[PDB]
């Protein structure tokens, strides 16, 4: 949360820089904001799309891994921390068996390998009460080769 | 000569540059309404000092592999040095590798910052002392090619301005490669996990059987 | 009609010199304060960009510029 | 910094100013000096 | 593509609709940069901004090239997927 | 310093009109315009000539007094020699209290001729305390020269050694404020106080650096 | 036109010819100023003439008594005659005012050029002094540089330059090897691919701290050792 937090006041001490930036230095000319076509073919694809995307990413390394090892009873100071799931493929192997494959079957169009990440279940989750996170990642990856 | 280019392209593509096939698909180059760091000239700075650092980190990246393996010493991979502390670290130091970023930050500071304002304010180096180093660090007209007794220090070129253009053209191809080299390391690091000169050496072992398709699952 | 960035090198210079001159943007509420209406002029009448000019690219680059510390806030 | 002292003594920033002291000097105040019910 | 499925029934269904996506755009069988549409589906021609200059003698531009290959993957994903579902794959 | 083409802060950058060059440690360095005015200058230049100075003394103490406790010699480290007792005195006592209470004081009625002056030049020099007064006058903002200040004479004599002092006593009074921030922040990480730190830096000079101290680099 | 470093390089104007050895290297151009050529020639021509001595001092102890390293023979102990175990500080003291004279003196003939010529103590005794850095007269005893001086004086910088290069050579591969200079010759002519900079430079060997008589003085490799 600390990071994260810095990370946002990062974020904010580049956001008033591009205000006056984009203002006092480089201001773009009207005909630069009248391109639609241009705002839209970038807002739904780069921003949207690739923002599930990138989503689906976490969710698929970092969120469900640490969910259903804390849906599991494992206590929290003892989980292996995110990064490890990413590097280490038996730690991930072991919660999703379709990691021992790789990204083989996404290339071979056997995506089915990966119903266990990726999953249609519907309802709530019996431990938590809430949306599956694999049902989550399932949706922001569809919502994304949509936009994109 | 000219790849996947546009009339829009050459309208701002002339052939002056060195190493200019024509080649901007999005037109990033173009002067017309242009500003910040997305000027022609900072556009064409940026190649030069990528290509230059690509072309270092290129020959960096495989050495310790080539000379290690070879027996020569060392023998470790481009991301077993320290760069990146969780895939691995070298042990003998003669400091810390965070004590070593504090002078190198500091370093580049004085080789960066110098560097950059001969382009805000051409030739404002060679003015104010600098251990007498400020005399050849003066630079000429172009930001991206300096010159003087040090940057060029055996005159290579001069001989002409064909051969200047030639050397010119060989360093922009000899570093575009070398920047699609340094890509090629990271990526075939993070998807194999070993170093280029094994992925290399595995390659020329079984090619069908050690590629990226292969490698997909493998 | 080609799609490129277009941009204006340094226009609005930073100062605060128009800091210290409230009510500079409306033409109106630049004469001053002689009513303690202008007090609640200046603020119903600061963000209102097509008020403060004709122009359609100044309006733009304010509204654009806006947004930014909007997200910054944020 | 002539333009910008100038900005810093318009009426919002002297009342933010002016009131955030007043405002401390209380806190403080009842912090050493807490539940001031009577004058004793 | 991967672990030599080469010769897979998807192997030859992705293959398939890629070629016949970019020999519908190189043989004037669809929409083009160049040759466009209308409101009643028929190519009525295009102005493209860019100019992009091309070596193919139909003029095949490298944006058409990545434009129907890239819809005859996200058909061969359809028709493969779909296949497998079913008994067809 | 002390001429129009003087080394600068950032070389190729120009100076600020503001910093001419004439005031002593000039090298044209206010990025944030914080002395745009020029009655702001005048202040700021006095206040540069106060805080240097002192931090000049007390540089000297933390280095005196630290010499001494590394030979032996019963001298309390700079942090703990506020603890230790205040020695007696032929009239009594010291207490904490009457000690800084008698410090403030003093130091209200020199402040008060210093910045009386400073406000109204040569305010200070009427006669008025025991008929001192060209003594009591300013040679410049900053600079109080007369025969009380400066006894030996170097404003007083060759301008051009007493410009030359001027450079050494911004340059070395910049240097100490810079060395006092150090003290104090090797202090509140390494917890040992200086030539305790140099003496530690020059037996392990490459495992003994700010990033392995614990507290400068979290992570590492 | 003088041969210059390299055959594709243009000598820089300030390095016209007219100093021994002008090869027109200044890749750096710290030889811009005039002030700062005057100077470091007399730091090149000190430190030239230092080495000179010095490389012949290596090589020649080392020729005559052998069992001395070189690196390691500044020890009281190792000091010959009754110079052993003599106390340092002392020894110091001698070196000490006494270089400080002839330094002084010489520095003074770079402040004030031919000022400082004549004996301070004893009168009318005068040194030539033609050139900075060639005072000539008594430091000149069997009178050679009567002749060409500047074709002796460049003679003499070539050599010094090979000289400089060389004992910073003597240095390293004396805390790499720990043998002196002779003797890695030797070794190298014995099993020439065994004996060389790839099965040495992986190892400091010279102690990491000398206690001289009381006084701990620690040791250094240029190189950080493996
Ligand atoms: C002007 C700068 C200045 C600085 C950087 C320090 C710094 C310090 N003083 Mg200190 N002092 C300074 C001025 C003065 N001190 C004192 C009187 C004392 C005492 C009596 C003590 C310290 C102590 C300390 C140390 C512990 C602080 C503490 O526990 O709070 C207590 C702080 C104070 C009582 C005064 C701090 C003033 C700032 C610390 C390193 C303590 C010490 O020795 O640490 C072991 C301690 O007991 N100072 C006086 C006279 C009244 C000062 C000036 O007039
Ligand atoms: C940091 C240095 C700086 C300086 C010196 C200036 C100076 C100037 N700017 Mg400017 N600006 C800056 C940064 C700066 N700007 C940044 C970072 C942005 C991006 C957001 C902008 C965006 C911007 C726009 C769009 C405009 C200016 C304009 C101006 C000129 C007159 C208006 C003015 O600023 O008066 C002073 C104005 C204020 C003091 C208002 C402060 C508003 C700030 C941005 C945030 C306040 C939000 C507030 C916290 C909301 C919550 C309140 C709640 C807690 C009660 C003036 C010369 C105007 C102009 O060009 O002249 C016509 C103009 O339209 N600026
Ligand atoms: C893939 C391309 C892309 C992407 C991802 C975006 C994304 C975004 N645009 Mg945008 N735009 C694009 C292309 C793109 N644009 C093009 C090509 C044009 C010209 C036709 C425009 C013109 C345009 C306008 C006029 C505006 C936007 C705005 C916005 C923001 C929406 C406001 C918001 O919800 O804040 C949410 C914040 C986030 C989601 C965090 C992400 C913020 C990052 C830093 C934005 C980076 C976008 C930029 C393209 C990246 C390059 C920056 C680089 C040069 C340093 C959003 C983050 C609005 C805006 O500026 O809001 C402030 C708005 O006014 N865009
Ligand atoms: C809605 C947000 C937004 C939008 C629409 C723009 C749009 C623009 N910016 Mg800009 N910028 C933004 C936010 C935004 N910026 C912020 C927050 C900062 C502070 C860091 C900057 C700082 C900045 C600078 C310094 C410059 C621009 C410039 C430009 C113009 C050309 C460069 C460009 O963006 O083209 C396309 C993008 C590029 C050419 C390079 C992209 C580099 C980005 C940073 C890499 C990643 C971007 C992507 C959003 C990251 C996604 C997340 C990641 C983990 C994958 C262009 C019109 C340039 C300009 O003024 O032109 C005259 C310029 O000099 N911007
Ligand atoms: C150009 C980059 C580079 C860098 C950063 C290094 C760095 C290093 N090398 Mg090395 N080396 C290099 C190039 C480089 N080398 C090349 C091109 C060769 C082929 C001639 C060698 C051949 C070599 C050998 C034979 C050895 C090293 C060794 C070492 C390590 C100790 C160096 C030492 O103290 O002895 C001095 C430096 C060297 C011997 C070579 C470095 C000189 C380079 C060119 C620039 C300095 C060190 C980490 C030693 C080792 O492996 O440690 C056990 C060792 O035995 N290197
Ligand atoms: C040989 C050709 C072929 C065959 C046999 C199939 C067969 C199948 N497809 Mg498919 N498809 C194909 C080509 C083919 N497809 C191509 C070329 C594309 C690219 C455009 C697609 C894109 C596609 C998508 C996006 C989806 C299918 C789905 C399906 C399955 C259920 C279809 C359904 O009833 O949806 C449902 C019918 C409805 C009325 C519900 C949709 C209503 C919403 C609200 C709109 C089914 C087994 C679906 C699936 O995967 O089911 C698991 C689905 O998601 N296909
Ligand atoms: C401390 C020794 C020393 C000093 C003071 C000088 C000084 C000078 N040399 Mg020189 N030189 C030296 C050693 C030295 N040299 C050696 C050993 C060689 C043999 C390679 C040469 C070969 C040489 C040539 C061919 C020429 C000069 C020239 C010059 C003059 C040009 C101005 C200049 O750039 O000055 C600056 C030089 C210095 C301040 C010397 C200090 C060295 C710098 C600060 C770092 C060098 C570190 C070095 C690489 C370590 C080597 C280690 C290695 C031996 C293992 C100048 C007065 C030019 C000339 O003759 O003009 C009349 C010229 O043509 N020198
Ligand atoms: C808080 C300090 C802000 C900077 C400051 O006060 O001076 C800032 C000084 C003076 O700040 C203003 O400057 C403007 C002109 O550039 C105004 O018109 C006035 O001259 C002045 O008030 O200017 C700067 O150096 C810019 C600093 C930006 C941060
Ligand atoms: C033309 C165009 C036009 C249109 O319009 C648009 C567009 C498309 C955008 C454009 C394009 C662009 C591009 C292509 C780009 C690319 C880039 C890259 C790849 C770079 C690299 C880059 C890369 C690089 C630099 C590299 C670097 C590196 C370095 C320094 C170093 C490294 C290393 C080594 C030695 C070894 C050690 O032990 C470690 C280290 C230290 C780690
Ligand atoms: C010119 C130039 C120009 C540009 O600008 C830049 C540049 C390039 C950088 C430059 C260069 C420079 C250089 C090269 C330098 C070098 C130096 C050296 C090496 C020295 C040595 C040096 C060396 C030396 C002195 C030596 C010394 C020694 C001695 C005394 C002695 C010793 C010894 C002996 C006898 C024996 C005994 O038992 C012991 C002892 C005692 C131990
Ligand atoms: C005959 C001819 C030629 C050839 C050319 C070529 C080679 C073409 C091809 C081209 C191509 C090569 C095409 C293809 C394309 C494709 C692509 C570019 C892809 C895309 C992708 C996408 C669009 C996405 C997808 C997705 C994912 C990723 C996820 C899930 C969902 C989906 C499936 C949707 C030449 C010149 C040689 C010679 C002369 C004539």
């Amino acid at each position: 949360l600390y990071t994260t937090a810095i990370g946002g006041l990062v974020m904010a001490a580049a956001m008033f820089f591009a205000g006056w930036f984009h203002y006092h230095k480089a201001a773009p000319k009207l005909e630069w904001f009248q391109n639609v076509e241009s705002m839209l073919n970038h807002h739904l694809a780069g921003l949207l799309g690739l923002g599930s995307l990138s989503w689906a990413g976490h969710q698929i390394h970092v969120s469900l891994p640490v969910n259903k090892l804390l849906d599991a009873g494992v206590d929290p100071k003892e989980i292996p921390l995110p990064h490890e799931f990413l590097l280490n493929r038996q730690i991930m192997q072991d919660l999703y068996p379709s990691f021992a494959k790789g990204l083989a079957p996404f290339f071979t169009l056997q995506w089915g390998e990966y119903s266990d990440f990726l999953t249609f279940n519907g309802g709530l989750n019996p431990v938590t009460g809430g949306l599956w996170l694999s049902d989550t990642a399932h949706h922001h990856l569809a919502i994304a080769v949509l936009f994109l | 000569q000219l790849y996947f280019t546009s009339e829009s392209t050459l309208q701002y593509l002339d052939g002056t540059l060195p190493g200019d096939f024509g080649f901007d698909p999005l037109g990033l180059l173009d002067p017309v309404n242009s500003g910040g760091f997305v000027t022609p000239q900072w556009l064409a700075y940026s190649e030069v000092i990528h290509c230059r650092w690509a072309m270092l980190g290129a020959a960096g990246c495989i050495a310790p592999e080539i000379l290690g393996k070879a027996g020569v010493g060392v023998d470790i991979r481009w991301f077993e040095t320290g760069v990146i502390p969780p895939a691995g670290t070298y042990d003998k130091y003669w400091t810390d590798p965070y004590s070593l970023f504090f002078i190198e930050v500091i370093a580049m500071q004085f080789a960066e910052l110098r560097r950059w304002q001969d382009f805000k304010y051409p030739g404002s180096m060679s003015k104010q002392y600098f251990v007498g180093l400020e005399a050849v660090q003066g630079g000429s007209g172009d930001p991206a090619y300096p010159g003087g007794p040090w940057f060029n220090l055996f005159n290579l070129g001069a001989k002409s301005e064909a051969d200047m253009k030639k050397l010119k053209l060989n360093e922009i191809k000899n570093g575009r490669l070398a920047m699609l080299a340094v890509f090629g390391y990271g990526a075939q690091a993070v998807l194999t996990g070993k170093g280029p000169y094994e992925n290399l050496l595995d390659h020329l072992a079984d090619p069908v059987n050690n590629n990226i398709l292969t490698n997909f699952g493998k | 009609k080609k799609v490129k960035i277009a941009v204006d090198r340094n226009p609005v210079e930073t100062s605060f010199e128009k800091w210290a001159k409230p009510g500079h943007f409306s033409r109106t509420l630049s004469k001053g304060p002689n009513t303690t209406t202008w007090i609640w002029n200046l603020h119903a009448d600061a963000h209102d960009f097509d008020s403060h000019t004709s122009d359609l690219e100044e309006i733009s680059r304010k509204v654009f510029s806006a947004h930014f510390g909007q997200l910054g806030v944020i | 910094m002539k333009n910008f002292t100038t900005y810093l003594s318009t009426a919002p920033v002297v009342a933010l100013a002016w009131f955030t002291v007043t405002a401390a000097l209380l806190i403080e105040i009842n912090r050493f000096f807490p539940d001031p019910l009577v004058f004793s | 593509r991967a672990d030599g499925f080469i010769g897979s029934t998807t192997n030859l269904i992705m293959v398939a609709s890629t070629a016949a996506f970019l020999a519908a755009g190189k043989f004037g069988l669809a929409p083009t940069v160049k040759r466009g549409t209308d409101a009643a589906c028929k190519l009525v021609d295009r102005p493209n901004a860019a100019g992009l200059i091309s070596n193919d003698p139909s003029g095949f531009t490298a944006v058409d090239t990545l434009a129907f290959g890239a819809l005859g993957h996200i058909a061969g994903v359809g028709i493969v997927l779909g296949l497998r579902a079913t008994g067809n794959l | 310093a002390y001429g129009p083409d003087r080394p600068l802060w950032y070389p190729g950058n120009p100076a600020p009109a503001y910093l001419d060059g004439t005031l002593a440690g000039d090298y044209g360095f206010d990025p944030l315009g914080l002395s745009s005015d020029p009655e702001t200058m005048r202040w700021m230049v006095h206040a540069e000539l106060q805080n240097a100075r002192w931090a000049m003394l007390g540089a000297a103490g933390v280095l005196l007094t630290s010499i001494g406790a590394a030979v032996g010699l019963p001298f309390p480290e700079w942090y703990e020699a506020g603890a230790a007792p205040l020695p007696s005195t032929v009239h009594g006592d010291w207490s904490f209290g009457t000690l800084t209470a008698t410090m403030f004081l003093l130091f209200h009625w020199a402040e008060q001729k210093r910045i009386m002056d400073f406000r109204n030049p040569g305010s200070q020099g009427d006669g008025s305390f025991f008929g001192i007064t060209d003594d009591f006058k300013s040679k410049e903002n900053g600079y109080p020269g007369g025969r009380l200040f400066d006894p030996i004479g170097f404003s007083r004599g060759d301008e051009a050694m007493y410009k030359k002092y001027k450079q050494n006593e911004i340059v070395n009074g910049r240097l100490a404020m810079v060395a006092n921030l150090g003290f104090w922040a090797q202090y509140a990480a390494t917890g040992k106080g200086p030539i305790q730190n140099l003496a530690d830096h020059l037996a392990d000079p490459y495992h003994t650096t700010f990033t392995t101290n614990g507290v400068s680099v979290p992570f590492y | 036109d003088r041969k210059l470093w390299a055959p594709t390089v243009d000598s820089p104007s300030y390095l016209n010819g007219e100093l021994a050895g002008d090869y027109g290297f200044d890749p750096l151009g710290l030889g811009a100023d005039p002030v700062a050529l005057k100077w470091y020639r007399q730091s090149e021509l000190v430190h030239a003439r230092w080495a000179m001595l010095g490389v012949a001092g290596v090589l020649g102890q080392e020729i005559l008594r052998p069992d001395v390293f070189w690196y390691e023979a500044g020890e009281p102990q190792n000091l010959p005659g009754p110079f052993q175990n003599i106390n340092m500080g002392g020894l110091l003291a001698w070196e000490f005012l006494l270089m400080h004279w002839v330094e002084v003196r010489r520095w003074q003939d770079y402040k004030n050029f031919g000022s400082v010529n004549e004996d301070p103590i004893f009168k009318g005794n005068k040194v030539p002094n033609p050139e900075m850095g060639y005072p000539g007269g008594i430091f000149d005893p069997l009178g050679f540089s009567k002749g060409n001086r500047k074709e002796l004086q460049t003679k003499e910088i070539k050599n010094g330059r090979i000289a400089m290069i060389a004992f910073m050579s003597f240095v390293v591969q004396a805390q790499a090897t720990g043998k002196g200079p002779l003797a890695n010759l030797a070794d190298h002519l014995s099993n020439p691919g065994a004996n060389n900079w790839v099965s040495n430079i992986n190892h400091c060997v010279t102690p990491s701290s000398v206690d001289v008589q009381g006084l701990t003085i620690p040791l250094t490799c240029l190189w950080p050792g493996s």
